[PDB]
């Protein structure tokens, strides 16, 4: 997928 | 003077439903310290409904809580072929409860408080400066009278990043606490 929020990953 | 019952942006693995799909706990890491959120994305599928519970929360004395949301909301032209299947709204639940249920989840127990709405939605030349449009939306609710209570946030087909739950009350000076 998109991401919701810039240079976001998974914690 | 107010006594905070939740925090999240101060905190640093919340329940969602169903299973396997939906909001997800992310993180930025730019800058020195993370910033988290939860956040969901699934704005092709047209057949969303995911839920974000939190934990729960010790109610204290309050009678009325003050709920305090920051977030951001893609605008649904950044996804070509989403017209139809995405949003820009979600919804904001919640439920009280003497018992903490754990990982048991019951959507029939939550009433909803609102549909949560950007004044601002982030379009795709700014997202991909890194430029964010943060909403900041505030409720209340009561009266209260259980031991604690949950919020529950329901995404149906919307790019949310949740970045902020503060739920707080007043004049706790007013009350004796347990
Ligand atoms: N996905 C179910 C819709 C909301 C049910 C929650 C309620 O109002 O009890």
């Amino acid at each position: 997928x998109w991401l919701a929020y810039p240079d976001s990953v998974p914690y | 003077g107010e006594v905070v019952l939740l925090d999240f942006a101060a905190a640093g693995g919340w329940l969602t439903h169903p299973y396997g799909k939906g909001w997800d706990l992310m993180q930025n890491i730019m800058n020195d310290m993370p910033i988290y959120m939860y956040s969901v994305c699934n704005v092709m599928s047209g057949d969303q409904d995911n839920w974000l519970r939190t934990n729960w929360v010790y109610r204290g004395e309050a009678e009325r809580i003050f709920i305090e949301l920051k977030f951001t909301v893609r605008d649904c032209n950044s996804f070509p072929g989403g017209a139809s299947s995405c949003k820009e709204t979600f919804n904001l639940y919640y439920a009280e409860s003497d018992l903490d249920y754990g990982t048991n989840f019951q959507k029939r127990l939550f009433t909803k408080i609102d549909t949560i709405a950007p004044d601002e939605i982030t379009v795709s030349s700014d997202f991909e400066a890194r430029h964010v449009k943060l909403n900041v939306e505030e409720r209340s609710v009561g009266p209260l009278t259980r031991k604690g209570f949950y919020l529950a946030f329901q995404d149906i087909g919307a790019c949310v990043a949740l970045l902020s739950v503060r739920v707080y009350y007043k004049k706790a000076h007013h009350h004796h606490h347990h």
